[PDB]
Parts: C-alpha cells; sequence; structure tokens
RNA sequence: AAUUGACGGAAUGGCACCACAAGACGUGGAGCGUGCGGUUUAAUUUGACCAACACGGGGAACUUUACCAGAUCCGGACAGGGUGAGGAUUGACAGAUGGAGUGUUCUUUCUCGAUCCCCUGAAUGGUGGUGCAUGGCCGCUUUUGGUCGGUGGAGUGAUUUG
RNA sequence: GGUGAGAUUUUGGGCAACAGCAGGUCUGUGAUGCUCCUCAAUGUUCUGGGCGACACGCGCACUACAAUGUCAGUGAGAACAAGAGCGACGCUCCCGCUUGAUCAAAAGAGCGGGGAAACCACGGAAUCACGUAGACCCACUUGGGACCGAGUAUUGCAAUUAUUGGUCGCGCAACGAGGAAUGUCUCGUAGGCGCAGCUCAUCAAACUGUGCCGAUUACGUCCCU
C-alpha cells in the first residue's frame, strides 16, 4: 500500500472508463496494480408533497442520487505515480491520491 | 442608541428565523437535509438540476 | 386612531452661528493665539478634538469621553 | 475536508445556481446550456447559444463582463475561471431557444395562432419527429383559456421519453397579464446517448 | 447606515470603474469587501445598496437579480460620468474593454 | 320531427376488498394527545367543509407571525423650488422623560462636514384584497380502458361509419 | 400438473392520453394585471401579550379494561440510515474508554476516534425464550396510570401559562370488552413489536422508511355501493 486512488461521480459509464484508462497508463508501464475495488454504492433520499398548499389527497414524491467509488491500489515510486495520473478527466468524476 | 436597538434580536442567529432559502428567502418549509437549505416548492422545480432523480 | 398624548417633536440641530470665533483667544502681546479649551487626551482623536466643558463636566463630542469636577 | 457525500450536493447546487443565473442574463440571446469542468489549472465553462456572436458581444467585451460577475460572486482566484462560446448545429431542435423566440414574439403584439404556427413549422422543416406548443391565458377577453398546436409523433408515457423529447416553459408578461408558452420537441436520436432505438420498435436484419 | 460617507463613495466608484462589474448579496446584516490594488476597503451592504439604487435611477447602470444577489454593470453613459467624476484622462477605460 | 349527452325503483354482457360474500383486526362506549366548530377575549391571525378536520410538510417560549397594547427607523430613488462652508446635516456623555444606567424627545455644548433637510410630484415595500382577472404546480372526474385526424361511403343538416 | 430460485402483466413501484372543474394556492419565489395603505404607515424594527384561552358537538391517534397476564431476574439475537465552519484562540457535529465512587438517578471532568464499508461496531432492539423447582390468584387487585404535591440537573439571551429528563408520594379518576352506525385488508400479507430519518438550541401519542414474530378465510358473485 503506496499510494491509494479514489474516483467518485455521479455517472456510472464515466467513472468506469477512468477506471479502466488508468489501468491501462500502469500496465503499459508495468507497474503492479491491486485490482480495481467497488465500494457500496451509496443512495441519498428526499421526500416531498407534491402540492404547493396543501389540498387534496397527500401524494408524495421520492428523488434519489446515487453515488459510485472505485478504489485502486499502486505500489509505484514517487515521480512515476504523477506520470501516470497526469492525464485528464472527465467531467463530474472527482479524483483523490492518498498516501497511507 | 437607536442603532443599538434597530435588529438586535436578528443578530443573536438562532431558530427558525435565522434560516433563509438559498433561492427565494423564504422562511417556511425548509430542507436542512446534507446542508441544502432549500424550501420545499423550490426543491421540485430545481431538483433536476441539483442531480435527484424519479425512480421508484 | 386616537392618541390623547402631545405629538412627537424632531430633534433637529441647534445652530451655533461663528461658533469658531470661540476656543481661539488672540492677544496682541503680532498677535498670540490660545485655545480656551482642552484637546481629548484620546490618541484616537487627535489635537483638533475639543471638549464641551459643560456645566459641571467636560465631554468630548466624539470619544463620549467624560471628565466630571 | 468534507464527506463525499456533502461534496456532491454542493456541486449540484452550484450548477443550478449558474445555470438560472446564465438564462436570466442571456434570456433574449439563444440559451441552450452550459457545461461547467473542473480541470488542474482551472475552471472551465462552456456556453451553448443560438447566437454566438450577441453572446461574445463587440471584441470579448458581453463575455469579459460575465466572467467578472462569476468571479466576483463565487470568490474564484484571478485566472482560475475562463468561459467559451460555442454554437448549436441545429437551432430549431432546441427547446429552450424556441420557447424563448416565441416569447418575443408574443411580447411584439402577435397573433397568438400565427405566433405558434410559425414555430412548429421551422421546427419540422429542421428536421424534427414531432412538435407541440401551448398557450394558456387571457388570450381572448377577460376570460382564461388555452390552445394546443401538434404536428407529427409524440410520446408521453414511461421513462424512454425523457431521452427524446425536449421540454421548455416560459412566462411572458403582457400589460393585462401573464401569458405561459410550453414547447415540446420530439427528436431523431437520442440526447442521452446516440445510436439508440426506440423503447418499442423490432427491426429484422434482411438476410445475407 | 444608509448616511454614506464621501470617502467610501469615492472607494467604491473606483472600485466599480476599474472592474466594470460589481457584485452584492441581499442581506441588512451584511458586509462588502473589496480590493484596490491590494489595501481591501470594508463597508456595509446597505450603503452598496443606496448607491447602485441612485445610479440606476439615473440612466448609468444595468442590473440583474438571481439567487439572492445583485449584478451591476456600467454601461457607455455611467463609463462617461465616472471619468468626469473621478478627474481621469479621456483615454481611461474599464477592464474588460482590453483584449 | 330528428341528433348528441345526462338520467331511469327498463333490459343485455362484464368488472372492483376506496363493493359485497367467507372471515380477521378495529373505530363508535373510558382516560388522554392533536385538528375542526362553538363560547370567551384587547387579540384568541388565517385557508380548506367521497375530493375539509396528525391537512397547509402547520411538533408557534422570543424569532417565525400574518392578530392585540405601545414605542423607534426611512429602506420616499429621481425631478423641480428653498435654506445652506459667515455651516445644509449626522451622532452623543450626564440629568430628567418613555417599560427601557446605548440622545425617542427635552436642558446643555461638543462632534461630523455637503452624504442631507423643508415643500410639491413621483416612486418603493406589503404573509393587504380579488384564485370569479391570471401563469406554474397539484387534486379530482377515472384505476378504468379510453381518445383523435386524413381520404373515401351515408344524411338538407346537427351528425354518423371507421 | 412438470421443469425449475422463481410459473403467470414473475413480485412491488414510477410514468400515464383526450376532454374538463369558475376544486386549491395571489401564506413558496426578484410569478403576476387591476386595486388599497404609504412617514403618528397595512413598509420595517424593538418590548410585552395571543395563536393553547373552556358549560359543550365532531374527525383521527395513543393507553387500557388483565392470568394466552403483571412484576423481578437470566439467555440468544436485526435492517434502513445519520454525523463538524453568523455570535461566542482553535474549536462548534456524532460517538467510545476511564473517572466521578470510601456510595442514587440525572450530571460534571480527563483521554481518545470518525469526513463515514477504516469510528460508534463482533451494530448485545423490542415482541421472544427459560426444568427460574421466582413473587401474585379472579379482585377495580401487585390490573390501569389520569390528576395533583415536594426536591433536583440540563437546553436556551429568556422556562411563570408547569420546555425536557430523573426521584419519592397521590392511584378512593374512569374503565370489567363497548347501542344504532362504520373503516382497511388475500401472503412473509393482516395483526402485533420495536428502530432510524425528518421537523429539531430543547420537545414525536405525527409523518417518511426499515427490519422482527407471523396467522384465519376466499380463489367467488352482481345481492348492496
Ligand atoms: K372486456
Ligand atoms: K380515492
Ligand atoms: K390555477
Ligand atoms: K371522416
Ligand atoms: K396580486
Ligand atoms: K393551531
Ligand atoms: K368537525
Ligand atoms: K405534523
Ligand atoms: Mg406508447
Ligand atoms: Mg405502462
Ligand atoms: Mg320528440
Ligand atoms: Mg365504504
Ligand atoms: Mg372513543
Ligand atoms: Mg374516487
Ligand atoms: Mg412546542
Ligand atoms: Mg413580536
Ligand atoms: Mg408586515
Ligand atoms: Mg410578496
Ligand atoms: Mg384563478
Ligand atoms: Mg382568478
Ligand atoms: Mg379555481
Ligand atoms: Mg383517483
Ligand atoms: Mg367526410
Ligand atoms: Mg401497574
Ligand atoms: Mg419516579
Ligand atoms: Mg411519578
Ligand atoms: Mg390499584
Ligand atoms: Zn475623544
Amino acid at each position: 500500500q503506496r499510494v491509494l486512488v479514489k474516483m467518485t461521480s455521479r455517472n456510472a459509464k464515466a467513472v468506469e472508463r477512468v477506471v479502466a484508462e488508468l489501468l491501462e497508463h500502469a500496465r503499459t508501464e508495468k507497474v503492479e496494480v491491486r485490482g480495481p475495488v467497488r465500494l457500496p454504492t451509496r443512495r441519498l433520499r428526499i421526500t416531498t408533497r407534491k402540492t404547493p398548499c396543501g389540498n387534496g389527497t397527500n401524494t408524495w414524491d421520492t428523488f434519489e442520487m446515487k453515488i459510485y467509488k472505485r478504489l485502486v491500489d499502486l505500489r509505484a515510486s514517487t515521480e512515476l505515480v504523477k506520470k501516470i495520473t497526469s492525464f485528464q478527466i472527465e467531467a463530474g468524476v472527482d479524483v483523490s491520491i492518498t498516501i497511507p | 442608541g437607536h442603532l443599538h436597538q434597530w435588529r438586535s434580536r436578528q443578530k443573536i442567529g438562532m431558530g427558525k428565523g435565522s434560516r433563509h432559502c438559498v433561492i427565494c428567502s423564504n422562511q417556511k418549509a425548509l430542507i436542512r437535509k446534507y446542508e441544502l437549505n432549500v424550501c420545499r416548492q423550490c426543491f421540485r422545480e430545481n431538483a433536476e438540476n441539483i442531480g435527484f432523480v424519479k425512480l421508484r | 386612531k386616537v392618541f390623547t398624548k402631545p405629538k412627537k417633536p424632531i430633534h433637529r440641530h441647534k445652530l451655533e452661528k461663528m461658533r469658531a470665533l470661540k476656543y481661539f483667544k488672540v492677544t496682541e502681546n503680532s498677535f498670540k493665539v490660545e485655545r480656551t479649551r482642552d484637546e481629548c487626551p484620546n490618541p484616537n482623536c487627535g489635537a483638533g478634538v475639543f471638549m464641551a466643558q459643560h456645566k459641571g463636566r467636560k465631554y468630548c463630542g466624539k470619544c463620549h469621553l467624560t471628565y466630571t469636577m | 475536508p468534507l464527506s463525499k457525500k456533502r461534496m456532491m450536493v454542493r456541486d449540484g447546487v452550484f450548477y443550478a445556481e449558474l445555470f438560472e443565473f446564465l438564462k436570466r442574463e442571456l434570456a433574449d440571446d439563444g440559451f441552450a446550456g452550459v457545461e461547467h469542468r473542473v480541470t488542474p489549472t482551472r475552471t472551465e465553462i462552456v456556453i451553448r447559444s443560438t447566437k454566438t456572436r450577441e453572446v461574445l458581444g463587440e471584441k470579448g467585451r458581453r463575455i469579459r463582463e460575465l466572467t467578472a460577475c462569476l468571479q466576483q460572486r463565487f470568490n474564484y482566484k484571478e485566472g482560475k475561471l475562463q468561459l467559451f462560446a460555442e454554437r448549436v448545429e441545429v437551432r430549431g431542435l432546441s427547446a429552450m431557444a424556441q420557447a424563448e423566440s416565441l416569447r418575443f414574439k408574443l411580447l411584439s403584439n402577435l397573433q397568438v395562432r400565427r405566433a405558434a404556427m410559425g414555430i412548429i413549422r421551422y421546427v419540422m422543416e429542421s428536421g424534427a419527429k414531432g412538435c407541440e406548443v401551448t398557450i394558456g391565458g387571457k388570450i381572448k377577453g377577460q376570460r382564461a383559456k388555452s390552445m394546443t398546436f401538434r404536428d407529427g409523433y409524440m410520446i408521453k408515457s414511461g421513462t424512454a421519453h425523457k431521452h427524446f423529447v425536449d421540454t421548455a416553459t416560459r412566462h411572458c408578461h403582457l400589460r393585462a397579464g401573464t401569458i405561459g408558452v410550453n414547447v415540446k420537441i420530439m427528436r431523431p436520436q437520442s440526447m442521452i446517448e446516440e445510436d439508440e432505438v426506440l423503447p418499442d420498435v423490432i427491426t429484422v436484419i434482411e438476410p445475407k | 447606515t444608509t448616511y454614506v460617507p464621501k470617502s467610501s463613495r469615492d472607494d467604491v466608484y473606483r472600485f466599480f470603474f476599474t472592474e466594470g462589474v460589481v457584485s452584492c448579496k441581499k442581506d441588512p446584516l451584511g458586509t462588502w469587501k473589496g480590493t484596490l490594488g491590494g489595501k481591501t476597503f470594508k463597508l456595509p451592504t446597505l450603503q452598496v445598496m443606496q448607491l447602485m439604487r441612485s445610479l440606476k435611477s439615473r440612466g448609468l447602470i444595468k442590473e440583474q437579480f438571481a439567487w439572492r444577489h445583485f449584478y451591476w454593470t456600467l454601461n457607455d453613459e455611467g463609463i462617461n460620468y465616472m471619468r468626469k467624476y473621478l478627474y481621469l484622462g479621456a483615454d481611461a477605460v474599464p477592464n474588460t474593454h482590453k483584449v
């Protein structure tokens, strides 16, 4: 456990492309990788009355937001990590690098 | 000393009277979950842009 | 709708015509000019600020510092 | 350091305010949407428009004014925010642009039916599969009613109709009251992902 | 609190001309912060609103509002007025006028 | 005299636990929590009467607050007329006055220094009215299987076929 | 009937046409036309009251009328979730372990952890179980807990018209299964049992979700609506 890369997004397709291409860069250099880990997906929920005034049958709306997280572990030297993760990210994906 | 008295209670900053909707400044039926601070009527109109989707 | 009280007056500022002729006294002694009022010792006020000299106390217009006899 | 779920909510709230500020400011100009992206060196915001020259202004005066507004509001550091303008390939397939064009025509004292039929005819020529225009209010005297004008296909139920139908609503403030307009455009290809088939269409490949 | 001293009026006008845009939050118990080549200055939100309201009654200001925030922009007539008021040279223009 | 609806303690064929049948657990009787009406009150702010009545996300100590008894501020921009650096105006210690040892006003005399002040228009703000002037949204008709053109056929026609 | 994890829209939801209603909302908005007030103001703020006040009628909940029980012990055992930057040098939210303790609860104080699959946490929920050789024995009784008295600690700028929690008294307040009338429901459902979120400085007999124990009856009809 030298470098931990954590990616989170609200778009499932976007977060998979970032993970897959990051693995591509690591393999093209031949740096050892602990396979990507799919952390539990979270749902944020809000329930509100539909009416703006409070008349009629009491009906409700349910709104949901899904958050996807992926974890990739790399064991590589210092300057090698910046080279590997220097590429640009798609919109809506947050990437964080942590040294445990 | 009338300026010391002008908005003395509003300066304390506690209770329902210290919170405003960040869109319309109304003080009724706020949604405080996840620190949203949007009233329930304004949330329904802006829920799509914020990122909430009706699925179930 | 009925108040049963005299109406509030509004303050308005009292005008002292040529008020700067006081606070200064000139003597023939070429003339020598001395100030007839005291300055506020508060560092933030300065030498251009005078004291009210009420009947029984001295008062500063801006700092509101008061000296009672 | 804020948690991940708090950061996702904050980003959505920022985008919603930016969208509302732009649609109020860029009204009377073709406004079709905004894309916001974060980079290590700066933050990029792309504004989609039908009249790009109107958005840019003389030289780049108008677009620099918009940058100064956003930088001050969100406390952006100098050189950390940049704005771009790009044009829509097909103006007639944008529900937001068509609704604001209709609102301008109504304020210019035009007949309701003539104005609505003009938008529908332009959209159909642009290559849409269907169009729907609804106008409601005191169009006649003193008693509110509503009309609808239709053409072509349209789907209204299920979930797939959100990937294919573009809709927008606007308010028009006349001297006797407010009148609402709503425009729906059914587009070829999905707005979400291209090469997507309709939910209930089956095709059989011809044998070799 | 709506009594604006002359020194604060000149600082706000000078910041306005240099940038060309002023943004403020509608809040009676608020403070507005700005910088003029360093040397940050502050004044109550109510005083900023009074100055902009007077400018908008004249034909020198364009105003926009969205989500509890003001946005003020100078127009060509306002640029002319500010130049005489601040005794600037005829070649002076706000920012956003320079490529 | 004909046409389309609605209705029938007139027929035909189906359907539904917001219908029944076979049953279960309850409510209606008691205490208490909460909402509505009434009475009382200075005020007990107010909307709504299957599809109003733990509904207005309405579990209100102050705030919220819209009601009642009193006190302050201008947040009346701008335009015209007038006072105005020989001073237009702001604020205030101490004593009284007000419920109020942070000038509301009064006595007193310092402070600020063209930001105002007085008069006339205009303009702003309003949880003020009017939802029977409106937009948007929601409820219900209506949880069932229903709706509409084009061209062609029938009728003087309303209409009908599909 | 078979094959099968599952056998009929697989099981639950979401979406849902065309025509309307003088249904509701001008108390959501910098949505809005006419109209009203506009400097002793229907604008705004501050102090104090009220929104709750009680001879009564009505809707909806919670707790019971006991032994298929109450009280006191021992045993095993869930899911959904949440959590921190104006006014007072960082802090401000949610928890754990010690200590207080040579003597109640409720507090107070030290030391730590968590940005939440890393803390709380091996998540010791309540119905439940016990060959516990436990207490009670058909009575308005150790059923039931309304009403009321006295002392305490905490939230808050402020607790009187008791904010809330905890302690000892009151239990001689009804209530012993509820007339006419009436609601919901077909399988992990009804009923019973708790927990989290939300509103929230402090308060849940409410609502929105979640799990636990777990049935009787029908597989029809057009008699009533
Ligand atoms: K049938
Ligand atoms: K119903
Ligand atoms: K309406
Ligand atoms: K026909
Ligand atoms: K109105
Ligand atoms: K009430
Ligand atoms: K009633
Ligand atoms: K409630
Ligand atoms: Mg279809
Ligand atoms: Mg369907
Ligand atoms: Mg006849
Ligand atoms: Mg019934
Ligand atoms: Mg009863
Ligand atoms: Mg019905
Ligand atoms: Mg309360
Ligand atoms: Mg009050
Ligand atoms: Mg008011
Ligand atoms: Mg209003
Ligand atoms: Mg109406
Ligand atoms: Mg109306
Ligand atoms: Mg109506
Ligand atoms: Mg219905
Ligand atoms: Mg024909
Ligand atoms: Mg007991
Ligand atoms: Mg006790
Ligand atoms: Mg007790
Ligand atoms: Mg007893
Ligand atoms: Zn002094």
